[PDB]
């Protein structure tokens, strides 16, 4: 893709996530972000929330310790990237 | 000085303009914030100027120099066919906005 | 019909455009919020009129309506002038406006 | 503005009410300032939007008497309204 790039794990915790990613060159900045989360498999839905696009980071909470995850970081469009996953076990 | 801040109003018109061409669905973070603050300043700066000049020539005079902006600017910085028609209508325009200055 | 809607946000650009200049200076609560409203009223009915219609012969007809209107609604509500010389030089002002958004 | 009351008020904030006129006379801000009647130093300071007619005053000192005025953008409305009030 282009943006949002290199989505990592900063710091983890039994239930919550620090998670960051590279925004890109200024001209890719964008608006903003929406992170979706939740179990790598599905017992429901997902949870989602969003993130003004000036942040390259964002703190996920409330998670079930011991459980593998999916974090994923959209574009306000597709017209600038793929959006990047990661899976993380808590 | 009510002229010279509709220079500038106009002057922010075409910015913001042409920067929300360059913003995506209002997407891009830097474009959309740039059309945000010439909006803001664009629209600010009319405000202040209506106050003392008639709400007929502000409009028309802010109108025409981001209309005059718009194209000194599409001809420069994106290679716009510059044809006679076009030199004339921005010929009318100054005339127009010169000579309203000059009926203050 | 996006003809239509293409005048009505048209005479919408001279509604804030008077309701502008009765807020002085953006200060006037009612005024102030016209002046808001039946702006991006003129720009949403602009943007559905141009989906179908030439952006040239849209946005020449849309600014056309709105710097007459306000010139007209302004000699006649805030009494502004009517000298030969300024009827003048705002017909110059309005059609190079209107020729250089006609020729884009 | 007319018509600054203060509506309630506990030790430390006062909650003002003011007439905003009706429909022509309405302005799109009003501006606040409070501070102690006497020694002053400053004046604290805000903005509330023209729609609202009240106001809210925290973190004042119980005991002191603060005065409370009210602006409208211009000078051209209808002067400033000042009140007293010990809290
Ligand atoms: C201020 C008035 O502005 C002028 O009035 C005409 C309004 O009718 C326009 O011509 C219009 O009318 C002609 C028909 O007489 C058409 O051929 C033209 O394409 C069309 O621009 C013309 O450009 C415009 O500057
Ligand atoms: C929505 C954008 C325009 C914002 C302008 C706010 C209106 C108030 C202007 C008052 C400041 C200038 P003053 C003290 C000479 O009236
Ligand atoms: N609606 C317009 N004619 N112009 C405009 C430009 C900038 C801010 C708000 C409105």
């Amino acid at each position: 893709s282009s943006v949002p790039t290199k989505l990592e794990v900063v710091a983890a915790t039994p239930t919550s996530l620090l998670i960051s990613w590279d925004a890109g060159h200024w001209w890719e900045w964008v608006t903003y972000y929406r992170i979706t989360y939740g179990e790598t498999g599905g017992n429901s839905p997902v949870q989602e929330f969003t993130v003004p696009g000036y942040s390259s980071t964002a703190t996920i909470s409330g998670l079930k310790p011991g459980v593998d995850y999916t974090i994923t970081v959209y574009a306000p469009t597709s017209d600038y990237g793929s959006p990047i996953s990661i899976n993380y076990r808590t | 000085m009510a002229w010279l801040i509709l220079i500038i109003a106009g002057i922010f018109e075409v910015v913001w303009a042409i920067a929300l061409k360059y913003s995506n669905g209002f997407t891009r973070l830097i474009p959309s914030m740039i059309t945000l603050i010439g909006m803001l300043i664009s629209f600010y700066l009319l405000s202040q100027a209506t106050k003392t000049l008639p709400i007929g020539t502000a409009y028309a005079i802010w109108t025409g120099i981001g209309a005059l902006g718009a194209v000194i600017c599409g001809i420069i910085f994106f290679k716009e066919p510059l044809t006679a028609l076009r030199i004339v209508f921005m010929i009318l325009l100054l005339t127009g906005i010169i000579g309203l200055k000059a009926t203050s």
